[PDB]
Formats: C-alpha cells, structure tokens, sequence
C-alpha cells in the first residue's frame, strides 16, 4: 500500500507519534517520505545480509527478525514480515523503541539527510488532523 | 568503503596523557559511529569509547570512564581519543573502527557492530 500524505499524518497521528521523543508529527511523515515513499512494501537489501522493510524500513539485523540475517537481535521480538503490513502499528510499535535508543530519530538516515531541521510542519499542512 | 587512518600513538609515563587521532575518508557521508578499540597483550579486543557522530554522545567501557574522552570534528571526518590519567593496564594496539550503520547503543562497544577498520596503533604506558 502507498499511503497519501494526509492519510499517513493521521493514521500516524492515531498511533500517538505527534511528539513522541519530543519529534513533532512532521518529522514522522517526512521520515516515511524519504525512507519508503510512503510504501508499506518496500523493502532494500544491504551489504551485511540485512533488509530495511517497510514504511520506515526498519533493519532485520537489529531490529525485527527475518530468519535470514546473520546476527539478527531482534530488539523489537517481531517478524520482519509484520512490518510489511498494509497497516502501520508494527512498524510503528518497533519506530517507537528505535528512537528511544538514545539518539532520537538520527537512526533514519533518509530523516537527517531530508527533514532534519527542515520546516517539517509542511508535512502536516493541509491535512486538517 | 570507507578508509580510517590512525595517528599518535608511542610512550607515555604513567599518570601522563596521548591523544589517538582517526580520520576517516571515502563513502564517509553515511558513517554512524567512530569508535576506539584496544587489545593489550595476550588478551582480546575490547571496545573501549565510542562516539555517534550525529549526537555527539559517546559510550565508554568502565574500566576507562573518566580518564579517557572521545571526541570529533564532524565536518572533518575525523575523531580523537584524549587518554588522561594513563595506567599500566592501558598499554595495547588501539584501532580505530566505523560503521554505516544505525547499531543499538547497547551494541557499539561490540567490535562485530564494525565494518571499518585502521591499522591500530601501539601506546605503552611505562
Ligand atoms: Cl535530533
Ligand atoms: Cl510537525
Ligand atoms: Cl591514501
Ligand atoms: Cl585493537
């Protein structure tokens, strides 16, 4: 499923992100943008046997299970395959542990590279949430 | 890839201070931690601080909280490990380690977390 941008500010709204870690709703939005394109699909593989999935492709050597990465530590304790779901509270769950690591949401290099200290409200804007 | 050089390193009288200077180079955009490691004589690689370059934070293994700071120049590509208060326990090969990607804090003292390496660099403490 590829998201509209307003329909993923609220379902993302929904699933309390609006300032979770102290990263307004924006932030969020912009992250999924340049990370998946808003794709619930998506998915790249990297050099380590790893694969970023999802709509904020979360890596299977950390993060989820995929039963095929080496040294996979599953911090998450999910399958890989739940966040590749046409709704998005597996990858959201697993987001929320992810940015509360302790370096906020710089784990999302397309976020540093794209949102980060951008006027991410933009992203929000319009969408009457 | 990414290439990381190491400079500094030889002598010190214990209670004295070194700085270990890493500067990497290459696909340098996507590194996520510049970290020091060491491996003293006959024992095996530990992690021994470790810095994420887009905070700043740094993590250290106990035997080295307070008497050892890393440190970087992000736009330079480069970080430094400040050894102060030397002991002789801290005699070893310090090498310097990157990786590209986002590892768990409670991972970036484990050399396995690495993909990058230097060429190490002796420090004897006498
Ligand atoms: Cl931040
Ligand atoms: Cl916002
Ligand atoms: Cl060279
Ligand atoms: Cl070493």
């Amino acid at each position: 499923k590829v998201f509209g941008r307003c329909e993923l500010a609220a379902a993302m709204k929904r699933h309390g992100l609006d300032n979770y870690r102290g990263y307004s709703l924006g932030n969020w939005v912009c992250a999924a943008k340049f990370e998946s394109n808003f794709n619930t699909q998506a998915t790249n593989r990297n050099t380590d046997g790893s694969t970023d999935y999802g709509i904020l492709q979360i890596n299977s050597r950390w993060w989820c299970n995929d039963g095929r990465t080496p040294g996979s530590r599953n911090l998450c304790n999910i399958p890989c395959s739940a966040l590749l779901s046409s709704d998005i509270t597996a990858s959201v769950n697993c987001a929320k542990k992810i940015v509360s690591d302790g370096n906020g949401m710089n784990a999302w290099v397309a976020w540093r590279n794209r949102c980060k200290g951008t006027d991410v409200q933009a992203w929000i804007r319009g969408c009457r949430l | 890839d990414v290439q990381l050089v190491e400079s500094g390193g030889g002598s010190v009288q214990a209670g004295g201070s070194l700085r270990l200077s890493c500067a990497a180079s290459g696909s340098t955009d996507s590194i996520e931690y510049m970290t020091w490691f060491r491996q003293a004589p006959g024992k095996a690689r530990e992690g021994v601080a470790a810095l994420y370059t887009h905070t700043g934070n740094t993590y250290y293994t106990d035997s080295v909280k307070g008497r050892f700071t890393i440190s970087q120049d992000k736009a330079k590509n480069m970080a430094y490990l400040r050894m102060d208060s030397v002991k002789s326990e801290d005699t070893a090969i310090y090498t310097c380690g990157a990786t590209r990607k986002a590892v768990p804090v409670r991972f970036a003292l484990d050399q396995s977390s690495y993909d990058y390496w230097g060429q190490g660099t002796q420090v004897t403490v006498s």
